[PDB]
């Protein structure tokens, strides 16, 4: 009883379904395509399963340095 | 209603949906940030900078094994802000050397100042004396002792608790094989404090739920209750007969049961903390020192206490070079402790 | 009257100060007969040959042991589940050796629990109360019949039983994880969450009722003197305390009836130990926790480790570590 | 007031959890996590 | 809508089927509709199992729970337990498949359109719960049904093929049994077993004339005691002991299922008789056995000599005294010595196993199978990883004898946590106190301080 | 050892006799509302 | 396998074990219906 | 023959799935119960009749 | 596995198909 409109009022009206009909398939389309497009893993850094190691190496690309380990995971990533 | 202050304080303190108060400035964006900052990083950050672990629904882990985790052990303690030094704001960058874990740690521990501040607000507000508040000092005590102190006294942030399911599992063992935290009385009273406080929660429901008065004709009973009655929904005199003929002894007060189910697990937690600042410095309850001289001197001398020795030491040969990999160990097998056969 | 039914008014009268009962008529011996044993096994009984390879551990406090490291040591793998009462030694001083007195102990404990839970019935009933306050207890009572008597038969030997001490009890939880991966197991979880929220919402309560304690006192006075035993009138307002913990969440988040929250409150941590005890009951038959080991991969095979590979390599420690000098083939299958 | 029964709309978003979470378990046994 | 809202019948939602207690037509309804629910996954199950069945792999090996069970009867296969006909598993699937639909039918009729109280309708049909004679009546009917199911069982394995027989001389086969056990002192000397190690109990049940011959005890004690019940109503002192209610009466079915499922756990988990290892996998006892009988076939296929092999801690690596003095394998499965097996009985002599048996006389056959078992211990992860707990994935496997006792362990808890529930409730209703005190007339204010 | 196990099974069997015939003596009328 | 003749039949078979669970969920959208009275 | 049991097998699922939805709607429904009870036992007769049907050209086909 | 998803998916509308069709007539619900 503080004021704002029932929630099971806004969930069983035709108004609101055609509002999110669009909007909730719109966004999970979206998180779709960060993933599909492959864009995930440039804006986090996380490897591609073909990126973990180089085809010979086999340690672990592990920063060492705290102040330059920013230029040691460029590194690795060369 | 006089100047700009009060008139943000009447905004602020509005009854609506979600209460806000000059609390939920402090909460809202730190616990929003917290969470999010937790969804983001299991959803999509890996720890294979940081741990060598794969710890995100992207590279492949589920709800069980995803975290985030701590920054690499060469990261000290610093505060890993996104404009700081190692990653120089690159945001990318900051996630692949951890920075998540320090964001989530910290607005993590405001948002919890800011709960708190929360609970002392609304009670005042309501004219309730803050025991809520009060209680919820035990949490904090916890998170802070955990998550801030441990790792503070130890080499870094490496060794604090990872966030996540899988990763918070391998700290219990951790703490088992390098602290025998088990052995640890102020680990002991937290364990009493939590079943003790899991019992009292049991039973009390219990009791009310099986001594309530026939306050409706409904076989289903929930509806024979009025929040505004005067009078108790269920008989203590009858719940003080049976508890004092079955256990011995039972309460009388409804005021002294109530505030005992305060004081029970708020002071578990509280104990617990206190064994982890400890724990900060290594400083354990490892060993009892009677046990090792006898058993030094008289191999057929053994009890549950050298048992459990030889498992920490299984524990901490057998899982260090993985779990600590900055330390880069090679144990040939021939090092490693192993019972015969297995 | 006749003797009888003199015996039998008195057995369930409602006005002994310890309520006797029918159940009580068994839980009474039993549970006098574990305690005694128990308390004089722990003081003083010699070490005991747990897992049956002639290495006797040390439990009792005469023999070495402090209040942590003390048990009463689980009966000799070399019995396994066969009963071992005291009239199936040739002394008892083999007896001891073999671990007897674990197995009395633990036999008249479980009898004279379970008859416990029944005389909570019992009386609940000469009450006129309702009757599920038993019901309650059958969580913490599953979890003692898990681990003193279901995981050893799935097991094949009350030498895999809990022992009853406190190191001892750390002992049984590390080989447990090591042979099952507990930690991984949805049922351990489940009790974690139990046992967790039970002292949660014990402190939730015990401070939403404290907080709205009517005032009867003064500033000198404990405030649990407001209370008088017996009286008709509720001590706090539940209304207050709702109006509080709604505006703390949200409204709807809150319980406004009493009947309701405690119901919750007993059922949230009973269920929960339910399925810590229905866990163990089946870790017992070797249903275990999930297991990710190597689960993830990357393009060419290599292994990308997880925090389960981790918690993989100190579940090893355990393992290798055990029972260092019973195992001579390569696995460990009980 | 509402022209969609609430009984509709919590049945089909349920069978909308059971789907995603169903497809997210599938996922366990193809593909990353899967151990092949 | 009568009776389904909380104000008429005085139950919630969430209590709604308390709310037949006395409908009997609807009761019957939901009754005849759940043999339905049952009927449906026996049949939906096997089909499944079938359709997924790939013959030449062990069952145990797939999952499989129902195919092992119609396999025991003696369907489907042959020496060895070898698959040689699938038809009898369809068979087994479809008829149930389709006898659901019709219980189903039955069930959704009497729920929904039927009468709603039989009693108007019929007095046969009708009942009171009340009402002893009718309810021994009822409970008669219902022995005389089960006494003919035990016979069934006894028909198949003496006039319809046989059973499957892990123990047939020369090796597993199915076979007709002839000789079903009769002596009453063998039969009912199961009952007085103990249920401890090396006893057992009704579980250490180990040929299939002791299986055949109690059901022929059975199906008469059933059929015998269902006439006994439609001809009597229940004597005084049955009177005076017992509550008279329908809720009273779930209660005590509660406890017999909750009591018959702990059995069954313990049945699935050590016989290896009626659960023959050629389609449930090695019982855990079983495994460990086979893993110290195949390391000695090893060792001693190297030139050990087995007898005389002084383990690290004095005890026979290989070969020990149990505390009676039987030769028994050593290492951690001395505590397994009471198990017996197929493969390993022709090693044992009257004072255990035999040594001079053990260095010449093990065949190949043995080999394997304790090879095999070794390998299929039932030991694995929810998610089905084979192995002990720190394994890495690569072998999809849980035993059969696991998913079996698990499962039933948890239902017998719960069916005891329901039996509780129910026959307190029970109790309280049948003295009028299950919906609160009286607060005008609480018992514990009448009576006298404890001090 | 024989006579402690016989006087074991002594006491066991009075106890479970006192138990079985105990709920046999009218329980359900031993409450205080209707019998 | 299932006979050849039915192999059309093996993905509707693969998914009629789970219909008793149907039913249970039922009761909830049936009980949504009449407003849990 | 394949064609014969593979139409009666197909026609045997539909019918089953009309009468699972068909049955319990007509039993709880007010109107037109007397052109229901009629469809029930005319689908019901010949649900029964389609079982036999495949059963017995189960043999043909198998 | 569109043949499985689509049996599931009809055997799945089937029972709230039956509680809808109900509801609309006014049926005995
Ligand atoms: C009315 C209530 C009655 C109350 C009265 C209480 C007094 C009676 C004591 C009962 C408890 C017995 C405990 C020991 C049970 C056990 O070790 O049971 C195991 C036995 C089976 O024993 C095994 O039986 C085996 C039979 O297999 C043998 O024979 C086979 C034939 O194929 C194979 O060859 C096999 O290899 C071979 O070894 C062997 O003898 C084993 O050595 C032997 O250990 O099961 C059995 O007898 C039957 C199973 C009994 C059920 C046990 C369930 C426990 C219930 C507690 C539940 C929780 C309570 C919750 C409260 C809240
Ligand atoms: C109440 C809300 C709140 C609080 C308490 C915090 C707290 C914190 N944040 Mg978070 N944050 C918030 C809201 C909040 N944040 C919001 C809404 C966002 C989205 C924009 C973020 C996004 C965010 C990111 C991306 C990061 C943080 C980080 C931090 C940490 C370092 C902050 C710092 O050093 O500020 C220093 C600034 C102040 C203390 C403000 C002081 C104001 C004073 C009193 C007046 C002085 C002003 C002066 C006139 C200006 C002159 C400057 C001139 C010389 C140029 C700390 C835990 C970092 C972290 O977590 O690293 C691990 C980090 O990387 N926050
Ligand atoms: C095995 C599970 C099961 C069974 C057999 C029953 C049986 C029954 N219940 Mg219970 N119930 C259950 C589980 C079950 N219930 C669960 C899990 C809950 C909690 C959600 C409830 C909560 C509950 C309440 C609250 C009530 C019942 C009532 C009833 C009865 C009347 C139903 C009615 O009025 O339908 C009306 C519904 C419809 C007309 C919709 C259609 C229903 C049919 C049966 C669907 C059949 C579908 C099936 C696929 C058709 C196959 C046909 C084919 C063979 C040809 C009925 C005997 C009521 C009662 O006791 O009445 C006196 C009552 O008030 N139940
Ligand atoms: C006695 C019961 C029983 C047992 C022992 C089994 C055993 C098995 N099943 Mg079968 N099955 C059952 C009943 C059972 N099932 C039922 C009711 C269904 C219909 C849903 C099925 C449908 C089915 C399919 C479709 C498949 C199996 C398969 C399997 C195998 C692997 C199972 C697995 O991976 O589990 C995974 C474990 C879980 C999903 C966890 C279940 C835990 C539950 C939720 C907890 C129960 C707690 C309690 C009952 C709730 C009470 C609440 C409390 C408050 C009172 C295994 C042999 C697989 C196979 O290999 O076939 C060849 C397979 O594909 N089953
Ligand atoms: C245990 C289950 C059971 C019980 C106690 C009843 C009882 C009743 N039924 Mg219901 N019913 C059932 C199951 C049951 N039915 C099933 C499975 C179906 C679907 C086929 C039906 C469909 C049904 C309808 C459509 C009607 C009834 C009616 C009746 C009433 C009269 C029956 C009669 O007059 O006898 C007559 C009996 C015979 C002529 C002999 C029966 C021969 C049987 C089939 C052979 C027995 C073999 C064996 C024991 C069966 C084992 C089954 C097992 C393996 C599952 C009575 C209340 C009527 C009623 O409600 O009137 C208003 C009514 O119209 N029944
Ligand atoms: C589902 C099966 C079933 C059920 C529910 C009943 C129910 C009933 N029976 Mg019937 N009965 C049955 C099958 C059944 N019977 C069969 C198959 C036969 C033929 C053998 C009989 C022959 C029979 C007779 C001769 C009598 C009954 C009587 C009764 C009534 C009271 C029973 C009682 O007090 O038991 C409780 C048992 C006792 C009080 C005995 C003492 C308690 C001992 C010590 C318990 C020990 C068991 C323990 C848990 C160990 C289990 C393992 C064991 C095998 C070693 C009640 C209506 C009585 C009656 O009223 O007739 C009209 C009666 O005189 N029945
Ligand atoms: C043959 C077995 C059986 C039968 C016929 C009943 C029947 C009944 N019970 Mg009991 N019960 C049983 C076994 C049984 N129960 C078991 C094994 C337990 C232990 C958990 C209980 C615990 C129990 C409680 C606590 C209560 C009942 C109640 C009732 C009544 C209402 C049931 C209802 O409407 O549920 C509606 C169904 C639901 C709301 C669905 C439940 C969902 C389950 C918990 C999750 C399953 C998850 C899945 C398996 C995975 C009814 C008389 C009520 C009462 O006492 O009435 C007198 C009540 O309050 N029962
Ligand atoms: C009452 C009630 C209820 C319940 C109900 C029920 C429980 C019912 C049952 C039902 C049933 C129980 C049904 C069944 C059905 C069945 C059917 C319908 C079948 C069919 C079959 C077929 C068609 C087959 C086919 C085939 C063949 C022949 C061969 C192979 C292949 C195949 C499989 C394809 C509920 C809960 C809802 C709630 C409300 C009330
Ligand atoms: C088939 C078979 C067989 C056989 C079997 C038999 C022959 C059985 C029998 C069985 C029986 C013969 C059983 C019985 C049981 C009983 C019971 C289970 C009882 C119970 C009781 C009760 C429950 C009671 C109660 C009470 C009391 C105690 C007190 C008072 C009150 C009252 C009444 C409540 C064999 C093994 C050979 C082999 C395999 C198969
Ligand atoms: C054998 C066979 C058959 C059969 C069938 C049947 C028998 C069926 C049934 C079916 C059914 C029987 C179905 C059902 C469904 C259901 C559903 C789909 C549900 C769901 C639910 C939900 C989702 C819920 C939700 C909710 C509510 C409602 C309220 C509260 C909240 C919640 C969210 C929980 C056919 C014909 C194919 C043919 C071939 C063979
Ligand atoms: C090892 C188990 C032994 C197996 C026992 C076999 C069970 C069959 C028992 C039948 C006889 C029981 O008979 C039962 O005995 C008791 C004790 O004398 C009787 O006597 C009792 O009556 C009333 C009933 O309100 C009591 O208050 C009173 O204290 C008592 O004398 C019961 O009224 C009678 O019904
Ligand atoms: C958010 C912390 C703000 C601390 C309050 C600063 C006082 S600000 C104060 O506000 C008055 C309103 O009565 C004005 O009239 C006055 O001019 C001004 O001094
Ligand atoms: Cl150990
Ligand atoms: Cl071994
Ligand atoms: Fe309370
Ligand atoms: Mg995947």
């Amino acid at each position: 009883t503080t004021g704002e409109r029932p929630f099971s009022d806004i969930i069983t009206s035709v108004r609101y379904w055609v509002i999110h009909s669009i909007t909730i398939p719109a966004l999970f389309i979206a998180g779709w395509l960060f993933v599909s497009t492959g864009l995930a893993y440039d804006v986090f850094g996380t490897p591609r399963p073909d990126s973990y190691y180089a085809q010979e190496q086999r340690s672990i690309p592990l920063v060492t340095d705290r102040f330059e380990a920013k230029q040691q995971v460029e590194t690795f990533l060369e | 209603e006089r100047g700009w202050f009060d008139i943000l304080d009447d905004w602020l303190k509005r009854d609506r949906f979600v209460f806000v108060g000059w609390s939920g400035i402090l909460l809202f964006p730190c616990a929003y940030l917290a969470l999010g900052g937790w969804l983001t990083g299991t959803t999509f950050v890996t720890s294979w900078y940081t741990h060598g672990l794969a710890s995100s629904y992207l590279e492949g882990c589920n709800f069980l094994t995803v975290a985030v985790s701590t920054p690499a052990n060469s990261m000290g303690h610093s505060l890993l802000l996104l404009w700081g030094p190692e990653a120089q704001g690159d945001f990318t960058r900051w996630c692949q050397l951890g920075g998540l874990w320090t964001f989530i740690a910290l607005h993590g521990a405001f948002g919890l100042i800011g709960f708190m501040l929360r609970q002392f607000e609304i009670a005042r507000l309501v004219g309730v004396r803050p025991y809520n508040a009060i209680a919820f000092s035990a949490p904090i005590a916890v998170f802070v002792s955990v998550f801030l102190i441990y790792p503070l006294g130890q080499s870094s942030w490496f060794f604090a608790p990872s966030f996540g399911v899988a990763a918070i599992f391998r700290f219990l063992l951790f703490f088992q094989g390098f602290h025998n935290w088990t052995l640890n009385p102020f680990h002991m009273m937290g364990v009493a404090g939590v079943l003790g406080g899991a019992l009292l929660c049991a039973i009390h429901g219990a009791t009310v739920e099986n001594t309530l008065f026939q306050d409706g004709e409904g076989a289903s009973t929930f509806r024979a209750f009025n929040p505004t009655q005067a009078e108790e929904t269920y008989s203590m005199v009858t719940a003080n007969r049976f508890w004092s003929q079955i256990f011995g002894i039972a309460f009388s007060n409804k005021r002294w049961l109530h505030f005992f189910m305060l004081f029970v697990p708020v002071t578990g937690l509280w104990m617990s903390a206190i064994g982890v600042v400890g724990l900060a410095l290594n400083l354990r309850s490892y060993d009892f020192i009677s046990q090792e001289i006898r058993a030094a001197e008289d191999p057929e001398f053994e009890t549950f206490y050298t048992k459990n020795l030889l498992l920490n030491e299984g524990i901490r040969a057998w899982m260090a070079p993985q779990d600590q990999p900055h330390e880069n160990f090679v144990f040939p097998e021939e090092v490693l402790p192993r019972g015969n056969a297995l | 009257a006749n003797l009888w039914e003199r015996f039998c008014n008195w057995v369930t009268s409602t006005d002994n100060r310890l309520y006797v009962g029918w159940f009580g008529v068994i839980m009474i011996p039993t549970l006098l007969a574990a305690t005694i044993c128990f308390v004089i096994a722990f003081i003083a009984a010699p070490p005991v040959d747990i897992d049956g390879i002639r290495e006797p551990v040390s439990g009792s406090l005469l023999y070495g042991n402090n209040i942590i490291t003390g048990a009463v040591v689980p009966s000799s793998n070399a019995i396994g589940l066969h009963f071992y009462p005291i009239w199936e030694a040739a002394s008892l001083d083999e007896w001891l050796y073999n671990g007897g007195p674990y197995q009395l102990i633990i036999f008249h404990f479980l009898l004279g629990a379970s008859c416990y839970m029944g005389r909570q019935w019992e009386l609940s009933y000469r009450l006129g109360m309702r009757p599920w306050i038993c019901v309650a207890y059958s969580a913490p009572l599953a979890s003692a019949f898990a681990v003193f008597l279901i995981y050893p038969i799935g097991q094949g030997s009350f030498s895999d039983g809990m022992p009853l001490g406190i190191s001892g009890t750390f002992n049984f939880m590390i080989v447990f994880q090591a042979e099952h991966n507990i930690l991984m197991h949805p049922f351990h979880q489940l009790g974690v969450a139990g046992v967790f929220g039970g002292a949660l919402f014990c402190a939730m309560h015990g401070s939403l009722v404290t907080s709205s304690l009517i005032r009867e006192t003064t500033e000198t006075e404990s405030a649990n003197y407001g209370y008088k035993f017996g009286q008709e009138e509720e001590t706090y307002n539940i209304v207050a305390a709702h109006g509080y913990f709604g505006r703390l969440i949200f409204q709807y988040a809150s319980f406004n009836n009493s009947r309701s929250l405690h119901f919750f409150l007993a059922a949230w941590p009973v269920v929960g130990v339910w399925f810590a005890a229905l866990g163990i009951s089946t870790m017992a038959f070797n249903l275990n926790g999930f297991n990710f080991n190597h689960s993830v991969i990357d393009a060419k095979g290599n292994v990308i480790n997880t925090w389960a590979d981790i918690i993989n390599r100190a579940n090893l420690g355990m393992e290798v570590m055990h029972e260092r000098n019973a195992h001579n083939f390569p696995l460990d299958l009980a | 007031g509402g022209r969609i029964p609430l009984w509709i709309v919590a049945t089909v978003a349920g069978m909308g959890v059971i789907v995603i979470v169903g497809l997210f378990f599938y996922g366990a046994y193809a593909g990353l996590g899967s151990s092949l | 809508a009568t009776n389904r809202d909380q104000e008429s019948s005085g139950f919630a939602w969430w209590a709604g089927n308390a709310r037949l207690i006395n409908l009997s037509g609807k009761l019957l309804g939901a009754h005849v509709a759940h043999a339905g629910l049952i009927v449906f996954w026996a049949g939906a199950m096997t089909l499944f199992e079938l359709a997924h069945f790939i013959p030449e792999k062990p069952m145990y090996e797939q999952g499989l729970i129902l195919i092992p069970h119609i396999a025991t009867l003696g369907w489907g296969v042959g020496p060895g337990g070898e698959v040689v006909d699938t038809f009898p598993f369809f068979v087994v699937g479809v008829v149930h498949l389709i006898s659901s639909a019709v219980l189903g039918f039955g069930g959704v009729y009497h729920a929904i359109r039927g009468p709603e109280t039989l009693e108007e309708y019929s007095s046969f049909f009708g009942y009171d719960w009340k009402d002893k004679n009718k309810m021994t009546t009822i409970l008669g009917f219902h022995l005389i049904v089960l006494g003919i199911g035990a016979l069934l069982l006894v028909a198949k394995a003496m006039f319809f093929g046989g059973l499957y027989d892990t123990w047939a001389p020369g090796g597993g086969d199915v076979r007709v049994i002839t000789n079903p056990t009769l002596d009453p002192r063998v039969i009912f000397g199961y009952l007085l077993k103990s249920p401890f190690g090396g006893e057992g109990w009704i579980v250490s049940v180990n040929n299939l004339e002791d299986v055949v011959g109690g059901h022929i005890w059975i199906g008469l004690i059933c059929i015998a005691g269902g006439i006994w019940h439609i001809l009597t109503t229940p004597f005084g002192w049955a009177r005076r002991a017992f509550i008279w209610s329908g809720e009273a009466y779930l209660s005590y079915s509660l406890g017999a299922l909750s009591m018959m499922g702990f059995i069954a756990t313990c049945f699935v988990w050590f016989n290896n008789t009626v659960y023959p290892s050629e389609f449930y996998g090695p019982t855990g006892p079983e495994a460990s056995q086979a893993q110290a009988m195949t390391f000695l076939i090893r060792d001693q296929k190297l030139g050990a000599n087995v007898g005389s092999a002084q383990g690290p801690t004095g005890l026979g690596k290989y070969l020990m005294r149990s505390p009676t003095g039987e030769i028994i394998f050593g290492g951690e499965t001395m505590r397994f010595w009471d198990f017996r097996g197929p493969w390993l009985e022709p090693l044992r002599g009257p004072n255990g196993l035999d040594l001079n048996k053990i260095k010449n006389d093990i065949q190949p056959w043995q080999e394997r199978r304790a090879a095999e078992y070794m390998t299929h211990a039932p030991l694995g992860s929810l998610n089905s990883v084979g192995g002990v707990a720190t394994e890495i994935n690569s072998v999809n496997f849980v035993s059969p004898r696991s998913w079996l006792a698990t499962s039933h362990f948890v239902l017998a808890f719960f069916f005891l946590v329901g039996h509780l529930w129910h026959a307190g409730r029970a109790r309280a209703a049948a003295a009028g106190f299950e919906k609160g005190i009286d607060r005008e007339s609480e018992p514990v204010l009448s009576m006298p301080s404890l001090d | 050892m024989e006579t402690l196990k016989i006087t074991v099974y002594i006491v066991v069997t009075f106890f479970v006799l006192l138990f079985v015939f105990g709920f046999l003596s009218g329980d359900p009328a031993r409450n205080p509302k209707r019998k | 396998k299932l006979p050849e003749a039915y192999a059309i039949f093996d993905p509707l078979v693969d998914v009629l074990p789970v219909i008793p669970v149907l039913f249970l969920a039922l009761a909830f959208v049936w009980q949504a219906a009449v407003g849990f009275r | 023959m394949t064609i014969l049991f593979q139409l009666a097998l197909a026609a045997l699922v539909i019918l089953s799935f009309v009468m699972v939805i068909g049955v319990p709607v007509a039993y709880a429904s007010p109107q037109d119960w007397d052109r229901s009870k009629q469809l029930i036992f005319l689908g019901s007769g010949l649900w029964i009749a389609l079982v036999l049907v495949v059963g017995v050209l189960n043999f043909f086909v198998v | 596995v569109i043949a499985q998803l689509t049996m599931i998916a009809m055997i799945g509308i089937a029972g709230p198909m039956i509680i809808f069709l109900l509801a609309v007539r006014r049926g005995n619900l």
